[PDB]
RNA sequence: CGGAGAGGUA
């Protein structure tokens, strides 16, 4: 990230747009909620902005 | 140097960053350029309480610097404040640059107005002839020639309708005084009440 | 050791040098350079990574977020090539690359992330090169030739003397960076050397000297010698080193230990010298008057009082001395200056300089670069430190570090981009010598010194600028806030990218229109070197120093080839050999010579690298070992030939005719011709058109397989095996067991381009050669594209000429052509024009091409169909209906007026919405049942081809001749066969063909919504329609046509075969050419041509005879065996032993018409094998028969030559140039007739012509021609009524283009009438 | 040059004499080419004089 | 020079139709010259007979007409 | 004049004249407001400007530029240099009974006349052939003698044959360098595509067949026929003028 | 029948 090491999480939206969020912001990220982990949906990053 | 020449001679600064989200990080920037002042931000965003505090605090010198966005169109003007600074004069109209370098003066004090521009190929086509517009006309009695010069750099928009300054090729001079005649004979003629009128 | 084509008819190869090194692909150039452009490169120097590199990662303006890039990847075209050239849309590729954007977040400090998104975001369109090194951009196929300009460094140039008319010559310097501010550091006719910087106002070099934080002490330690003086008993004892007394004049007594070894008035001669050095002298008692005009080193300070005596650079004088001596000052430091050797011209910029140190240095450089703006030191200094040493700023490439440091005799030619102190300080000391002398100017067209700027670097250029404009814009975008819920994708636009890479492919002066009517044509356009073009000098201001061939040219560019007229040697062509090294200069490959042999190795030497070597030539006879037979050898030294010795060499030529380019290694003979006629004759074989049936030339140079194959116009095999399938629109192989991948086995299809359109209105067809079941081998050609023969060049026709005058129908340089030319239908060409209608927008309705237009007959309309369309097979001929439109109030598409032909292809375009019609409909219909027949016919050969391997593999383990056939070939897997690991190679065949069921249900569809895809059109239109003419353009008195040798010329009469000149045997000549042309125009070339062939047709002959009677085998074969012997050592060695007495039969069929021969280029067949090859035949071994008269019947007395001269039919033909005009349209703003033969305009009666009849007395009919037949309208109808009335006479009148003169000067402040 | 090229065109030529002829040749055409450009405005000047 | 002496004519339509037109045009306005049509240029320009070979016996018969 | 587009060509001196009246406009309003000194004084300063870049643009070093960043096109710039009106559409002209092609041999000619093809002979007299059918009564109008003409029946052909008897026209070489560049020939029909040149001329010509084109013009009324016949007819032109010898030597 | 650029023939 600039000459810095580190280390992220992989997770691949819709249409596999990587996202990476770093293991010390872990409390950024939860289980699904629905009871749905083999029926889940997968949203777009941040949406049809423009 | 121009910040330190305001700040050195009493007065304050008008600083125009014309941002929301990044004008918060160029507060601590422009503090650790300049050490020497009291800087403090003010936006239209703000809780608009917040907003007339910082005004309010302001014309009491309580602190120099005012890194701030457009909101000092209106202007509230003091007496101190009388070196406004640009920070993007890349991108403005040009009756919105001519009227922000109005508001600083209202003194004996000679006042300045910077315009900082970024790199001359940076710049649009549009943002240069805006600037030698401004840079060159510059003496008593330029808010005409200001907006004569932005005149025929837009165009004069549509005639008969809405949207000013506009390049559009609609109709002519001519045929709008033909229309306007023709129209006040149709009306005077035959008894014909008013369009809005009959909206009541 | 004969490949299966070249077993067909092995061209008997002359020549004697065995050739080390075989010719390259021709295309090397531009193939090699773009995939140097699109590769991925691990070491992030070259193309699309290097320029990701030097763009990203960018920050955003506020400092809070990054987006940097990955990785990249080119996604796959929507469109084949031929659609491509079909459609009109771009060849292009997507560009789809994985840019990742950090967001830093406000809370923590600087160096931190949020969140990091990383997504693939597709930018720009990139253009492909196909796979000949042609792009397509808009179906117009363009080709990007290369540039040679000027190479990044250092340049020592000079005026020669050609300014303020003293003869003095002023050496300049000049540093030119890749990226950056100019240097250029010049002289003064005052002896003084000034800096300049990008053509700005001229200082004092020192200036620049001062800037780099030098004192004045420092400067004159740098780039001066020091004497040493010292007061002493008595007089200024002074330190002297022998050496420094050459080439003065003795003013005094020169004595030193009590020896006068020097005598006032003498000239210091060499024995002075050797003496002085001989008697150990380093001491000199000097008088006084040889310290009062020299100048100090070092200002000197009083030792007591601290005050200074002499400024630095001031001359020393007896005061001076004085108070120098009373200070107590033992040692003087002095200038060693003199007035041929060491000139003083750093101390006399000094004294002119008005500036004493740095900061006043750096000020005053200010002043000069920004006019205004009163600077400060930090504006100064900053602006000094970024304007040379700044790496972001300031850049010289590699290549111009190598050129830097090379031109000023370092090693390191790895370094940092930008300059330092000791670079300039180099310079301007080898600056300073070139003016003493020491050291030479650098030439400028100096092969080491101009560079090859090829496809891949320009695009890279371009597609750089097309960054830099989206770094801005992703810059502003991410200075807007509210980041987090952006993407990559959101921020970058495509367009800048795709714009400035299609203002290069598509409109620049070096992406050009490609020359395609010949395959030579093609592959010799592909290798042009331009010097024109951005960055290179302009064509019509061009000396002739330029223009002139250097002798660095040799090896690396083709001397002869090049255009005549008004751009002679700027659009030079390549060499054979030549290559581009890894900084773009031009090297050429050679055989390194060893202590006494030449070797095989071959080493590619650079222009510059040449100049320090001795090289051998390309025909220097060595006998088996490498050992030269002679002990002095021809050379060439440096720029320069020269005799050495037969150990001296260090380099022989690699071939002989690695001098000439790929277009003049065609020409036979060519070490005969003249250059002139050699440049004649590559510059018109450049213009054969592509017959009617394609015939070898008898008489090659062996260089026709290469130009052949290596041009993408021949349909050659990829892999070798058996052919199962010809037919004359495709060629299917079934491929060879081992070269056949385990998965999707499968069998190869080239689907043949039959009658298409070339760029040149010429047809391509490309032919089969190869017949049905027969062995093919991996590089075997199988179909002969246009003027192709077995896969070697055929551009023309050999035809039996004559060299005699024939009642002068052959004069000047015209020609006399049998009718057996035209009755043998050999010189008729095929033309294929396309003319297009289009359906415009308009106000009151659009227009209908429905086929209802008023005032016409049915015979306007017999070939038209229902819906306004000719059929396609319909013979038009001028003034017929192509597709009839209306006016809406006869618009219509019309052939023009003088051509004939037939329809052969129709094509309709529309906008998507606009409805179609009827003719329109079955148009699509046929390309869906087309599309829909090629996919299912490949799926049916590939299922055969994969079923025949599945039976093929079966023959063990499970083998059921009978069983495979109970049920069909679809169930093959679950049949009796062991479950073991052939039953894993029967699931794989069998899945992968279920892989082609899937394939085609899934691309059978998309190739129905291509064709019923609406295409994109520019607006304004709604449907255009394309109709395709083919005219057989055959023969007449006009068509230009000539040789190989540059002889052309038109032909004058079609002479009947009765008044031909017949020989002893009967058989008429078919074109008698004129003697007269060959001694005046010295191409020796076609004489000996003329001989050989005359010799091969004999040969050729004699086969034909044992092959008409039927004669054994044996006889054929000794035949054909003596043949291909006689020559005087050639190279060729050729056993028929191991032809298989059936091939025999085909190569004498093939043979039977001419044996074909090689002459390679420099080392030609001489006349003793001419000789006796037609000794074999039983022709006279003269050259030359008797030959009878046509017509009178008697003998034409002194025999005669007869031969077979290879001709070409030229692309300038009579039909095209034919025009005439009695009255049409006329221009607008002034009322002359149009101009052109498109337009039906009128020739232009110029100012020449218009001397020359005021010239003679022709006053009348100069009157008319500029009021009458031109220009006064109220005269020209007048004067129509009278012509149609039976009066000639002209009313003259005023003509109007005079008075559009006097309107457009009264419109100025002039009035100007006319008086009484 | 201080070497002539020794052979006629009746015999061959060598690489390096065809070389210094292919020189002698381009110097000649490109004379003739900005020599023509030349000369037209000579004749030009001196038929708008007399 | 011809040059010289082709642009310092009596006439400045044959001046003018040479090179450096401008010039001869503003020098030639001020002036208030008057061109008489004597060479064979400016007949050429006007579009009238050329005074040398055949229009020379007309351009005789003009002249002795006034 | 249109571009097919729905668009017209820019026709730059509209474009000159569009900035000097809308500049002058301007300035009348200005004055009609008793306007301060500086803003007039702007305004006439850019009028001025206007009209220094209509009359002769290019002149100051600020060429004003409409598109492509090229100098528009001023009044000066329609009649200096080469293109303007002087040398290009005054001196040197197109005509009109005018045709080109490339030249063959045919030493069977006389010296006085010189091949011609029958479609080009049929092209360049089509006025003539037009006279002569009206005269002979084979078509009492323009449009069925045009339709005959076009149609190419065989009374057309003996129509040529009274129409060329005796009707010089003139070949031209394209560098016309001397007076011997233009020679008036009499065409003999040819059924070729060729201009047939009588080769004693190509020393005058300076013509080489060796892809040569040349210009037939024809001269119309009776004092441009004999003009040709009595001063530019071949067998007049056999001493050069630039010296006593002759310039039909055989070659 | 506008402009720019690229070629080509004599
Ligand atoms: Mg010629």
């Amino acid at each position: 990230a600039g000459g810095i090491t580190g280390e992220y999480l992989m997770l691949t939206y819709a249409n596999d747009a990587k996202l990476y969020v770093p293991v010390s912001s872990l409390h950024l990220i939860s289980r699904y909620a629905g009871g749905a982990e083999e029926n889940a949906p997968l949203h777009k990053l941040g949406g049809d902005a423009w | 140097e121009a910040i330190l020449r305001e700040i050195l001679r009493g007065g304050q600064v008008y600083y125009l960053y014309n941002d929301v989200e990044n004008i918060q990080k160029a507060a601590e920037r422009l503090a650790e350029l300049v050490p020497e002042a009291r800087i403090a931000i003010g936006h239209g965003q703000m809780r608009e309480r917040e907003l007339e505090r910082v005004m309010n605090d302001f014309h009491h010198q309580r602190f120099n610097v005012l890194v701030c966005t457009t909101i000092i169109e209106t202007g509230i003007d003091i007496p101190t404040a009388n070196t406004i600074i640009i920070e993007r004069a890349d991108h403005f109209g040009l009756a919105q640059l001519h009227q922000l370098r109005g508001r600083v003066g209202r003194s004996h004090h000679q006042a300045y107005a910077w315009l900082l521009t970024p790199h001359p190929k940076a710049m649009t086509t549009d943002a240069q002839k805006r600037l030698e517009a401004i840079a060159s006309l510059e003496d008593l009695g330029a808010g005409f020639a200001l907006a004569t010069h932005d005149l025929e750099i837009r165009g004069a928009g549509e005639l008969l309708g809405e949207e000013q300054s506009g390049s559009m090729e609609t109709i002519g001079f001519s045929l709008y005084m033909e229309l306007l005649e023709n129209a006040v004979d149709a009306l005077k003629a035959g008894r014909e009440p008013s369009l809005e009128d009959l909206t009541s | 050791v004969y490949s299966y084509t070249e077993k067909k008819r092995i061209r008997k190869d002359f020549g004697k040098r065995p050739q080390v090194l075989d010719v390259p692909y021709l295309l090397s150039i531009q193939l090699d350079s773009f995939q140097k452009f699109i590769e991925q490169d691990p070491e992030g120097q070259y193309g699309l990574e290097a320029a990701f590199r030097s763009v990203f990662p960018i920050q955003s303006y506020s400092g809070n977020s990054e987006l940097q890039y990955v990785s990249y990847r080119l996604g796959e075209p929507v469109f084949d090539v031929q659609e491509c050239q079909i459609r009109g849309v771009t060849y292009s590729a997507p560009l789809r690359v994985k840019l990742r954007l950090v967001i830093y977040e406000r809370e923590a400090p600087e160096g931190t992330v949020k969140d990091i998104k990383e997504q693939e975001v597709y930018m720009g369109e990139i253009p492909l090169m196909t796979d000949n090194g042609t792009f397509v951009i808009n179906g117009t196929e363009r080709v990007i030739v290369s540039q040679l300009h000027r190479s990044p460094g250092v340049f020592f140039d000079s005026d020669k003397g050609k300014t303020h008319s003293s003869g003095k010559v002023l050496y300049n310097a000049r540093i030119i960076p890749y990226r950056g501010s100019w240097l250029d550091f010049e002289f003064d006719p005052k002896d003084n050397l000034f800096v300049r910087i990008d053509r700005r106002r001229k200082l004092p070099a020192t200036i620049i000297l001062r800037a780099l934080n030098y004192t004045t002490e420092q400067i004159l330690d740098l780039f001066f010698e020091k004497v040493i003086f010292e007061i002493r008993d008595n007089k200024l004892q002074m330190e002297l080193v022998p050496e420094r007394l050459r080439g003065e004049t003795a003013s005094f007594d020169i004595e030193a230990n009590g020896k006068v070894y020097v005598e006032k008035g003498r000239r210091i001669t060499a024995r002075h010298i050797r003496q002085l050095e001989k008697d150990d002298v380093k001491l000199i008692e000097v008088p006084v008057e040889y310290i009062a005009g020299k100048v100090v080193a070092k200002d000197y300070i009083d030792e007591s009082t601290g005050e200074l005596i002499c400024a630095a650079n001031m001359e020393l004088s007896l005061d001076l001395l004085a108070k120098l001596s009373q200070s107590g000052h033992k040692r003087i430091e002095t200038l060693f200056t003199n007035d041929l050797d060491h000139g003083p011209y750093i101390s006399e910029t000094l004294r002119v300089d008005p500036t004493n140190d740095r900061l006043s240095a750096l000020v005053e450089i200010y002043r000069m670069m920004r006019p205004g703006e009163p600077p400060t030191r930090e504006a100064a200094e900053s602006l000094f430190e970024n304007l040379f040493f700044s790496e972001d700023r300031y850049d010289l490439s590699a290549v111009g570090r190598m050129k830097f440091n090379r031109s000023l005799l370092r090693e390191e030619i790895e370094g940092s981009g930008i300059l330092s102190k000791d670079d300039i300080i180099d310079v301007m000391k080898k600056l300073i010598d070139i003016r003493n002398g020491k050291g030479e100017v650098d030439d400028i067209d100096h092969l080491g010194n101009r560079r090859i700027r090829s496809v891949g670097e320009m695009a890279e250029n371009q597609f750089r600028v097309g960054l830099v404009r989206v770094e801005r814009a992703v810059k502003e975008r991410l200075s807007l806030g509210d980041l987090d819920t952006l993407m990559p994708q959101d921020m970058i636009n495509a367009k800048p990218i795709s714009a400035a890479v299609k203002e290069f492919f598509g409109s620049s002066q070096l992406s050009q229109f490609m020359d395609q009517n010949n395959p030579l044509s093609e592959i010799t356009h592909k290798r042009r070197i331009s010097a024109l073009g951005p960055g290179g000098l302009t064509r019509e201001r061009a000396g002739f120093e330029v223009r002139d061939v250097h002798p660095t040219h040799y090896g690396r560019v083709c001397p002869i080839e090049t255009p005549e007229g008004p751009n002679i040697g700027l659009i030079n062509s390549l060499s054979v050999y030549a290559q581009t090294n890894e900084y773009g200069f031009l090297e050429t490959p050679y055989r390194k010579v060893t202590d006494g042999v030449v070797t095989d190795e071959i080493h590619y030497l650079s222009a510059i690298e040449e100049g320090n070597y001795v090289i051998a030539q390309a025909n220097s006879n060595l006998d088996e070992e490498g050992h030269f037979v002679e002990d002095l050898v021809t050379c060439r030294s440096k720029g320069e030939s020269s005799l050495f010795s037969r150990d001296q060499v260090d380099y022989m030529d690699v071939s002989t005719q690695q001098v000439v380019s790929v277009g003049a290694s065609l020409i036979p003979f060519l070490e005969h011709d003249d250059a002139n006629r050699a440049l004649m004759g590559a510059n018109m074989q450049r213009q054969a058109v592509p017959t009617l049936r394609a015939d070898k030339p008898l008489v090659g140079t062996g260089m026709e397989r290469a130009v052949a194959v290596d041009s993408g116009v021949t349909a050659v095999a990829k892999r070798g095996g058996v052919v199962q399938y010809v037919d004359a629109s495709r060629i299917v192989i079934k491929v060879n067991e081992d070269e056949m991948y385990p998965g999707e086995a499968g069998i190869d299809i080239y689907n043949l381009t039959k009658y298409t359109r070339s760029n040149q209105n010429t047809c391509i067809n490309q032919m089969p050669c190869v017949s049905l079941g027969e062995p093919v081998e991996r590089g075997d050609v199988l179909a002969d594209g246009p003027s192709t023969d077995l896969g070697e060049l055929a551009l023309g026709q050999n035809m039996r000429v004559a060299f005699m005058p024939w009642n002068g129908y052959n004069f000047e340089d015209s020609i006399l052509v049998s009718e057996r030319v035209v009755q043998e239908d050999r010189f008729t060409t095929i033309h294929i024009q396309e003319l297009a209608c289009v359906s415009r927008d308009t106000k009151l309705g659009p227009e209908e091409i429905t086929a209802d237009i008023p005032n016409v007959g049915e015979a306007a309309l017999s070939k038209l169909d229902e819906s306004g369309i000719v059929y396609i097979g319909a013979e038009v001929t001028g003034g017929d209906i192509l597709v009839g439109k209306v006016t809406p109030k006869d618009s219509s598409l019309r052939v023009p007026n003088g051509v004939s032909g037939t329809v052969i292809d129709v094509q309709v375009f529309t906008r998507d919405g606009v409805e179609k019609d009827k003719r329109a409909l079955e148009i699509e219909e046929m390309q869906l049942k087309q599309a829909k027949k090629d996919l299912s016919e490949e799926l049916q050969i590939l299922e055969a081809g994969l079923f025949s391997r599945i039976r093929a593999v079966l023959v063990a383990g499970g083998v059921e001749a009978e069983k495979l056939d109970k049920l069909p070939r679809d169930r093959w897997l679950e049949l009796g066969l062991t479950d073991e690991e052939k039953q894993n190679q029967l699931e794989q065949l069998a899945e992968q063909y279920d892989e082609l069921k899937h394939e085609f249900e899934k691309k059978l569809e998309a190739k129905r919504r291509k064709i019923t895809q609406g295409d994109d059109l520019a607006p304004g239109v709604l449907k255009i329609v394309k109709v395709y003419l083919a005219v057989k353009r055959r023969i007449q008195p006009g068509d230009k046509m000539a040789g190989r040798h540059g002889n052309k010329g038109v032909i004058s009469k079609i002479n009947p075969i009765e008044d031909m000149p017949y020989d002893e045997n009967g058989t008429p000549v078919d074109i008698v050419l004129n003697p007269l042309g060959v001694p005046s125009r010295m191409n020796i070339g076609q004489i000996l041509e003329t001989h050989l062939g005359m010799a091969a047709k004999g040969i050729g002959d004699k086969i034909n005879a044992m092959l008409k009677q039927q004669q054994e085998v044996a006889k054929l074969r000794e035949f054909i065996q003596r043949a291909y012997d006689l020559g005087a050592d050639v190279r060729q060695k050729v056993d028929l032993s191991t032809f298989s007495d059936e091939e025999v039969m085909r190569l004498a069929e093939n043979l039977r018409k001419g044996m074909p021969i090689a002459t390679p280029v420099f080392d030609g067949a001489k006349e003793a094998e001419i000789k006796e090859l037609l000794k074999l035949g039983d022709l006279p071994t003269s050259g030359q028969i008797r030959l009878y008269d046509g017509r009178t019947g008697e003998q034409f007395e002194r025999p005669v030559t007869v031969g077979y001269m290879y001709m070409l039919k030229l692309n300038h033909l009579v039909d095209d140039k034919m025009h005439a005009r009695s009255t049409g349209s006329y221009s607008l703003v002034t009322q002359q007739p149009l101009g052109g033969k498109a337009q039906f305009g009128g020739q232009r009666f110029g100012e020449m012509e218009v001397w020359a009849l005021e010239a003679y007395g022709a006053a009348y009919t100069l009157q008319e021609m500029l009021t009458v037949k031109s220009d006064d309208v109220n005269g020209r109808t007048k004067m129509y009524k009278n012509i149609v009335d039976g009066n000639h006479q002209m009313e003259p009148g005023m003509p109007e283009s005079f008075n559009v003169l006097l309107k457009e000067i009264r419109s100025l402040g002039i009035n100007i009438e006319l008086e009484d | 040059i201080e070497t002539p090229i020794t052979a006629n065109f009746r015999e061959g030529l060598n690489v390096l004499q065809y070389f210094i002829s292919t020189h002698g040749a381009r110097k000649g055409l490109a004379d003739t080419a900005l020599k023509t450009a030349n000369s037209g405005y000579l004749t030009r000047r001196l038929v708008d004089v007399a | 020079g011809i040059t010289k002496a082709s642009l310092a004519t009596e006439s400045f339509i044959s001046a003018a139709s040479f090179q450096e037109t401008t010039r001869v045009l503003t020098e030639a306005a001020v002036a208030g010259k008057r061109d008489e049509l004597r060479g064979l240029k400016e007949n050429v320009i006007v579009g009238r007979l050329i005074p040398a070979g055949t229009g020379y016996a007309y351009h005789q018969d003009r002249m002795r007409r006034r | 004049v249109p571009l097919d587009g729905g668009r017209f060509a820019t026709s730059d001196l509209n474009d000159l004249y569009r900035r000097v009246i809308n500049r002058n406009n301007r300035l009348k309003r200005l004055l009609d407001l008793a306007a301060p000194d500086i803003i007039v004084r702007n305004e006439k300063r850019m009028l001025q400007e206007a009209v220094d870049a209509l009359l002769d643009n290019g002149r100051r070093g600020r060429a004003i530029t409409g598109s492509n960043k090229r100098p528009l096109k001023s009044l000066a710039d329609m009649i200096k240099g080469k293109q303007g009106r002087f040398r290009q559409n005054l001196l040197g002209k197109r005509v009109d009974y005018s045709g080109r092609s490339v030249i063959t041999v045919g030493p069977y000619l006389r010296l006085h006349q010189c091949g011609l093809p029958k479609k080009m002979a049929l092209e360049l007299f089509k006025p003539f052939i037009y006279g002569k059918l009206e005269l002979r009564g084979l078509a009492t109008t323009i449009k069925a003698a045009k339709k005959m003409v076009e149609r190419e029946e065989a009374v057309v052909w003996d129509i040529l044959d009274e129409v060329i008897r005796e009707h010089p026209v003139l070949l031209n070489r394209a560098p016309t360098l001397h007076r011997l560049g233009i020679q008036a020939f009499e065409p003999v029909l040819i059924e070729g595509k060729a201009i047939q040149l009588h080769p004693l001329v190509c020393a005058a010509y300076n013509a080489d067949f060796d892809g040569d084109q040349m210009a037939v013009h024809v001269p119309l009324t009776l004092e441009a026929q004999l003009e040709a016949r009595a001063l530019m007819m071949s067998t007049n032109n056999i001493l050069s003028p630039a010296n006593g010898e002759p310039i039909i030597v055989p070659s």
